[PDB]
């Protein structure tokens, strides 16, 4: 979906 | 009288700012070039994304936003992002001369550079006007750190979960706004305040909007979303 955006929100 | 509830919450969202936003512009030389038909839309996507980052570092930093599911911080960050960039860009905009100066030259961005990234005056009229509108407010840097949380964490946006909870989040920041204008803002800049920053979420929305309706526009051709970077990809869409 989001990994990313996932990642960056730890 | 702000609590010190209150004043934990500024603190922690000023400091916030400041680790996320570097008035210094120096991470621009990481960019690809600006060059001046779609000749900034390297440039501006690099810009743009390098800024979609900044804003997720705020974001976790807003008290109370940790508690949200990581799928409603996703809705979240995902609707509001453009719109961050655009406020927290009101920092580096001018009315000297309507353009956004990021330190040099290169990296002074005007109505021609912004159409070289692929946008119309659709976008760029009512973008040029909303600068022009949030700058005459002439906000406390507290009061921008707020605008920029509570734009973040608004239960509206179409994808929200666990509305309560967004709201419950959100109005702890604009009665703490609320308040701080009451206490720390003297009159006459104060006047009707608070309503003139919520009109800015609106104007934001509807640039939100046509920001949606153009870039996807943009995107359509493979060509030109072969030129923005992965992260814009995954956030804007496509
Ligand atoms: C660190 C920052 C901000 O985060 C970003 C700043 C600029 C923001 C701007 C001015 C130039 C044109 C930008 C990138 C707008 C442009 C329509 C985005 C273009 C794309 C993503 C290709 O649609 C959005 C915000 C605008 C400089 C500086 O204040």
């Amino acid at each position: 979906n989001h990994p990313m955006l996932m990642n960056l929100l730890k | 009288k702000l609590s010190e509830e209150q004043q934990h919450i500024i603190a922690i969202l000023l400091d916030a700012h400041h680790k996320t936003y570097d008035p210094t512009y120096a991470d621009f030389r990481d960019f690809r070039p600006p060059v001046r038909p779609l000749s900034m839309l390297p440039h501006l996507a690099d810009l743009v994304s390098y800024s979609i980052q900044k804003v997720i570092g705020f974001a976790k930093m807003i008290p109370g936003f940790r508690d949200l599911t990581s799928d409603d911080q996703i809705v979240l960050l995902k609707s509001s992002a453009i719109e961050v960039i655009m406020l927290r860009s009101n920092q580096s905009f001018t009315m000297d001369d309507m353009s956004w100066d990021c330190g040099s030259q290169d990296y002074k961005y005007d109505v021609t550079d912004v159409s070289k990234a692929g946008h119309t005056l659709e976008l760029i009229e009512p973008l040029i006007k909303f600068q022009v509108g949030l700058k005459k407010l002439n906000l406390h840097e507290e009061e921008h750190v707020l605008l920029m949380a509570i734009c973040i964490v608004s239960p509206d946006r179409p994808g929200v979960q666990d509305a309560k909870l967004v709201e419950a989040i959100q109005d702890r920041l604009s009665n703490t706004l609320q308040t701080y204008i009451r206490c720390r803002h003297p009159p006459p800049g104060s006047h009707q305040l608070y309503a003139k920053m919520i009109q800015k979420l609106a104007d934001l929305r509807s640039l939100n909007e046509e920001h949606s309706k153009q870039y996807r526009s943009l995107s359509f051709q493979p060509e030109n979303s072969m030129k923005l970077t992965p992260l814009v990809l995954e956030v804007f869409g496509n």
